[PDB]
């Protein structure tokens, strides 16, 4: 129960509750996907079509959104209109029915739905194959629920007691009183919640290098590489980040995407190739770890980093800040290896 | 067309008043018994009309080994006149075992269904 | 010190004894009077049901005039 | 080509083929699943299983012996087949230890784990092999209350009442030298397996086996196992046919052969000179379907069997395949009879033919136990080209035109209509 | 043009032209899985219509086969009709239509419906997983297309003029006159086929070890280890895969199946432990590999393997011809390994 708020001369507000209890930490393979899209259906004192009914008339709207480390529980809304959004999310965090005839006629379709396109993208196939065989059981758990183990209701009602306790949530109000919004979020149900533990852990997450895998996919092909980034290593990475998808490098016209990924206790640094065809995603690939493994001076890109990093940072306030300033060059070590496509005219990690 | 919850709200202020449960259930046991629907092996939410979109909903949400129930008995009570026979008398549905099943699920549609509509016809106080 | 037969060829005696193929009538008579030595509590009640069939059920020459 | 003699009580049959690299001894009985009670179903099963037990057949693989076993209606085998140097191991095992030492084998902790394991079989086979399961219940509703009846699998609420009192006292009944024939083929030749036979003095038992007190008689009859959760419908569907030792036999095979058998998805399959197919072709009626003439001791069945996905068009395929077969009796023709002939000799070629001397171990074994010989290929080629179209059309008139019917269902089978329907297809109405 | 036959006293004769095209020659993936498909359709001068209905009245029946070696054209039929199935073989390799409502119409649903069924079966799924990341871009191709990479037709007609041809294939005759078969192979249209290079290559397949590859999947799970084997070491590894599966060891009921594909260059030995639920197959398969990575005494299972393998030598006509005597003891080393299924609960390699 950290409660932090910010305010704003400005008209409206938004809210939102982040627990840890994103992928990082699903008992079952892709509970933590089922209880996201569980999040707003209905409570006990009030129904879901209510909930709907009278934030419209009162000028709001509420989301749940699902990465590794979270589950977010946004609410944006009118500024003067505070302890209903609060005591909306108290409910849903204290309260929710998991009836199952919700399982199985609104949560299990929307999550069907949420999986069917993310399979059309051989980015996000690639991505999750890239933190399956960098972490293995941590980080490495998938971020949708696909029905590989059977995921029942009660396992969702036991991933809720387990994540949404007292110690495993942040309010985090913008455009906000954070007098008024301490004093909502006692005088509330956020308040009787259980005072259980926190999940996160401040060790280092075990990663693994040198990996490879190849899944054939009808469509684009990608060729992704990856790279475990501890806690202390994490302000090079995002300078090279953004120094290899800007124009001061000569790889760009070649690279598709890449980025950082950040957490607490660490990061994961992933690039991805994509193309209709193989000879292209293969040649540029290699070209890509050929420089690459040849060093790259970063200092270019320190101010254009110093930039991204705040109009990214902009949106949440408890960002990572990092230091930028003793970022000079990058060669690259080891790495893991992901073909998703035609992989059978991609090449191999040993052939890069 | 009379809604569940009339029947439960009139039924549950006759059986909760201590004077007129006293009179009212002895009556209703025998008109239970002159019906016969037990002799033929049904239960009475096997006679609910189904055909409007409340039945619809709860027997959709009827879990599955009790539609499976339901529908050997349904099957069982066509057979069963379709022959103008009963069913022995040890095959007919006892006074224990005729529970309200459905009555639950016919309850949260109706309440959900009534909730809808009233939120559909809602008119702000300003 | 013939112990007890088997539960799956005597259960429901009295009605597949006349579908017998005739051998094993035999064979299921004489150890029934085998059993009848001990004490009568050993016997458990799903011999001595088929026990008084063979003696006294409704068959051969105790079948019913119609 | 196939000898046969007659021992002090054993008969001894042979299927020598010198060109074979495995030879392959065995006893085959003449009691399946047919000489059973509807209370010990699944006997024989329990006996293919301990004889196949895992401390049986390590015994048998010290010695380079690989065990076969096979319960069907009529018979049940009990092969051993190794290299053509060993005939008198296997000899030497089947004897000393299915024939004479089976206290090992009945042991109580085997016992339990091969009981186990059955039990397991047969539940698996109950929920999930669809096509097998409705076969069987078509012979369960085709005779019923008679020995035919019975599943050669058992059931799993008779097969958990069984202990090993009730195997042995089967053994007692049924596993006889009146009963048995002992069997060689791949290139074992005759005179040294019955040298073999009375070199060692080898003799099984010495009673006689009990005589059933009722035959098995078609009834015409339906079940419908329906269960909406599974994908296709499965749908078996038979006449009473041909016994073996009819001399109808071959035409209730060459009239399964005119309709064949048909699969949807091979490309070849659906270019086949049946007028089935382009009835049932053009909205997709099936998924596969074989004709089968299943002959017995007492009885027989002909038939077919279909899988089908399209659920709401079940009738007309059956109505289809019916309104075919009411051709035989009424206008079949000339070239449909020299195709299944051609056809009928290429799948008994393919049969008895066939590399595995296992197959022809069991083949040999329950024909010669029936009627005391076994009819060579090429007279069995010579009574199939003598076959007629008169012989069919009589055939027909007899066995197919206007007779009852036993229908077995599973899956979703509510579009399959009732008895009567089915039942008023089986003869037109003369056009 | 190697034509090699076997005399029978008996009623069927079987003929068969087996084509050095399988998979591992494959140009595209699924290429000569399209033209197997393709095989007996409709040729210049007869239709495939006219061929099914003309050898049903003769008395036989064709077939084609498809593995990583070999296509095999097969014709099974009354043993006297020997000229008119040398015939329709000789114009199937010669003159096929190759028509391209015949690619869409036949040929592309066949092979859309052989992919779907061996889709479902995680063995199968395991096995081309195994074989692909054993050897990569030889033997390892997929074997049935499945359209991830798009063959035309123009694909089929020059794969089928690269395999066509009289160095590569082999005619083979059960039960027939060696002499009139030699008679009516020439004097036909295998002698006017070109005479062009035979495929097979007598080098060795540069396999590679301690490989790992994880499929997700819904339904049953399995563990599946391989082994490239030499020529030298081919039957040591066929007793070891007739002991696994014999009631010899204590091992046998926890191994699904245990088999050694053979080739005339190696082969490839694998495992397979598969069922319904991931506590069993991780059990099992720590089991299998801390039996193996401790010796084996492999010398009580000769004379079974003996046995088995003049079983499936008759079945065949491959001979191999292997020692048996010389193998008496097996110790696992390096080895490669696919998890199918619920792969957040199967072992890794690093746990085996
Ligand atoms: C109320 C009327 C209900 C009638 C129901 C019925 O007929 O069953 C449909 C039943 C099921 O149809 P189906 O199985 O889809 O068709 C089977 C094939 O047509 C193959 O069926 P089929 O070849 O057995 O039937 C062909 C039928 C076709 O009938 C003709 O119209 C000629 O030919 C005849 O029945 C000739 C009968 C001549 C005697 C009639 C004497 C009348 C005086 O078909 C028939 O029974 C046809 C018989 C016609 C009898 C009714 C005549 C008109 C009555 C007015």
């Amino acid at each position: 129960l950290t409660v932090s708020a910010r305010d704003a001369p400005t008209k409206i507000s938004t809210l939102a509750v982040k627990v840890h209890g994103g992928s990082r930490y699903a008992t079952k393979d892709g509970v933590a996907h089922l209880l996201n899209r569980f999040n707003f259906q209905n409570t006990n004192t009030r129904s879901a079509l209510k909930l709907v009914r009278e934030s419209e008339l009162l000028g709001g709207t509420f989301k749940s959104t699902l990465d590794r480390e979270y589950i977010t529980l946004k609410a944006t809304f009118l500024k003067d209109d505070l302890p209903y959004y609060v005591n909306a999310l108290a409910d849903v965090l204290y309260k929710t029915a998991f009836k199952p005839h919700e399982l199985t006629e609104s949560v299990l379709p929307a999550a069907r739905y949420d999986y069917a396109v993310a399979e059309q993208c051989p980015v996000k196939s690639a991505e999750d194959q890239l933190y399956a065989i960098t972490f293995r059981k941590g980080l490495g758990n998938p971020l949708l629920y696909d029905g590989v183990e059977r995921v029942s209701l009660q396992d969702i009602k036991d991933f809720a007691d387990k994540v949404y306790t007292k110690e495993n949530l942040e309010v985090s109000g913008e455009n906000v009183v954070e007098a008024d919004l301490k004093r909502f979020v006692d005088e509330s149900l956020l308040s009787t919640l259980p005072a259980g533990k926190s999940l996160v852990s401040k060790s280092e997450p075990k990663f693994f290098l040198g990996e490879e895998n190849r899944v054939r996919f009808i469509g684009d092909s990608v060729a992704a590489i990856g790279i475990p980034v501890n806690k202390a290593s994490l302000a090079q990475y995002e300078v090279l980040a953004n120094y290899l998808t800007s124009a001061l490098s000569e790889l760009s016209g070649l690279i598709s995407s890449a980025k950082l990924d950040k957490f607490t206790d660490g990061g994961l640094f992933t690039l991805f190739v994509r193309d209709q065809d193989s000879a292209v995603v293969s040649s540029n690939i290699k070209k890509i770890v050929a420089d690459l493994k040849k060093g790259k001076d970063l200092s270019p890109a320190i101010n254009y980093t110093k930039l991204k990093n705040a109009v990214q940072n902009e949106s949440v306030s408890s960002p990572i800040e990092l230091n930028f300033d003793a970022v000079k060059d990058f060669k690259l070590g080891k790495f893991n290896y992901v073909a998703v496509g035609d992989v059978s005219n991609l090449p191999y990690l040993d052939e890069l | 067309p009379q809604s569940f919850t009339s029947i439960a709200r009139i039924g549950d202020y006759i059986l909760k008043s201590p004077v007129l449960s006293k009179l009212c259930v002895p009556v209703a046991n025998q008109f239970i018994n002159l019906a016969g629907y037990k002799k033929l092996g049904l239960k009475f939410d096997d006679l609910i009309a189904e055909e409007n979109p409340i039945m619809q909903t709860a027997l959709r949400r009827l879990p599955e080994d009790e539609s499976y129930a339901r529908a050997y008995r349904i099957i069982r009570a066509h057979q069963t006149e379709l022959t103008h026979h009963l069913l022995p008398r040890n095959e007919w549905i006892k006074a224990q075992e005729d529970v309200p099943y459905l009555l639950p699920y016919i309850l949260e549609a109706e309440a959900a269904a009534k909730e809808k509509d009233e939120l559909d016809n809602i008119e702000v106080s300003k | 010190q013939t112990k007890a037969l088997s539960k799956a060829t005597l259960t429901d005696l009295p009605e597949r004894w006349e579908n017998m193929p005739n051998l094993e009538q035999k064979e299921i008579a004489d150890n029934l009077t085998e059993r009848q030595k001990l004490p009568w509590k050993t016997l458990n009640n799903e011999e001595i049901k088929a026990a008084w069939y063979i003696s006294y059920g409704e068959w051969g020459p105790r079948r019913p005039v119609h | 080509a196939e000898v046969t003699q007659l021992s002090n009580g054993i008969v001894v049959a042979t299927e020598h083929n010198p060109s074979a690299h495995t030879a392959s001894v065995g006893v085959v009985f003449g009691s399946g699943a047919a000489n059973e009670n509807p209370y010990n179903n699944g006997v024989s099963n329990l006996w293919k299983n301990i004889f196949l037990s895992k401390e049986n057949s390590a015994v048998a693989a010290k010695e380079g012996l690989a065990l076969s076993s096979n319960i069907s209606r009529d018979f049940q085998s009990y092969i051993v087949s190794s290299l053509p140097g060993s005939t008198d191991k296997s000899l030497d095992f089947l004897n000393q230890s299915f024939i004479q030492q089976k206290a090992n084998l009945l042991s109580s902790s085997n016992f339990e784990a091969t009981k186990k394991s059955v039990l397991k079989q047969v539940q698996d086979f109950e929920e999930n092999d669809h096509p097998n399961r409705v076969l069987e219940h078509l012979h369960s509703t085709a005779f019923q209350n008679t020995p035919l009846s019975l599943p050669t699998r058992g059931t799993l609420e008779s097969l958990e009442n069984l202990v090993v009192a009730d195997l042995e006292s089967f053994a007692n009944n049924h596993f006889l030298n009146s009963n048995a024939v002992v069997v060689g083929t791949g290139n074992i030749k005759h005179e040294d397996l019955v040298n073999s036979i009375e070199s060692k003095n080898l003799s099984l038992q010495t009673g006689t086996k009990p005589v059933l007190k009722k035959k098995a008689a078609f009834l015409g009859s339906e079940v419908r196992l329906r269960d909406d959760t599974l994908p296709k419908a499965w749908i078996s569907l038979a006449v009473e046919g041909e016994p073996v030792n009819s001399p109808n036999y071959f035409v209730a095979k060459l009239a399964a052969q005119i309709f064949g058998s048909y699969n949807a998805f091979e490309p070849a399959s659906r270019l086949q000179g049946i007028k089935l197919l382009d009835n049932i072709q053009e909205y997709q009626l099936c998924d596969n379907f074989n004709h089968f003439s299943l002959s017995y001791k007492d009885s027989g069945l002909w038939g077919f069997s279909t899988a089908t996905r399209n659920v709401t068009m079940i009738d007309d395929l059956i109505h289809f395949t019916l309104k075919q077969w009411n051709r035989l009796t009424i206008s079949v023709t000339d070239t449909e009879v020299e195709r299944a002939k051609s056809l009928l000799k290429l799948q008994l070629g393919q049969l008895y033919e066939s590399g595995n001397p296992v197959n022809d171990a069991n083949l040999l074994g329950a024909e010669v136990l029936i009627k005391g010989s076994k009819l060579s290929l090429g007279e069995a080629f010579k009574k199939i080209d003598a076959i007629t179209v008169k012989d069919v059309k009589a055939w027909a008139g007899k066995r197919l035109w206007d007779q009852d019917i036993a229908i077995a269902g599973t899956g979703q089978i509510e579009g399959l209509l009732d008895y009567m329907r089915i039942r008023s297809d089986m003869s037109m109405m003369r056009w």
